């Protein structure tokens, strides 16, 4: 379970950290981060939220 | 901010179970019980000639 920066060789000299793209299905604790978001002001108006 | 209660208090406002004090000889309010009371056994007029 590391983090592994993928590393690809540029064209002179260089060998730059590159990122590869992922589909938000493939992180594993992207839901749950979302879930633990909380909002900063009144959460909920006599336990109702949004348009009130 | 929060979770935030409101009732009537806060926007002040009349409760849903509020009542408003019996009339007196210079105040406008509310019908007395005892006031009806003594209304409902007062015979109407009798209607004769
Ligand atoms: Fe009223």
């Amino acid at each position: 379970t590391e983090i592994k920066r993928m590393l690809q060789t540029k064209e002179d000299n260089s060998k730059e950290q590159f990122y590869p793209e992922t589909h938000v299905a493939g992180i594993v604790g992207l839901t749950e981060y979302v879930s633990g978001q909380l909002p900063t002001g009144v959460v909920s108006v006599n336990g109702k939220a949004g348009r009130v | 901010a929060g979770r935030v209660l409101l009732d009537a208090e806060d926007v002040h406002a009349a409760k849903k179970s509020h009542t408003h004090e019996v009339a007196t000889y210079t105040t406008d309010g509310f019908m007395s019980s005892f006031d009806k009371q003594k209304i409902d056994q007062l015979v109407s007029p009798e209607a004769g000639v």
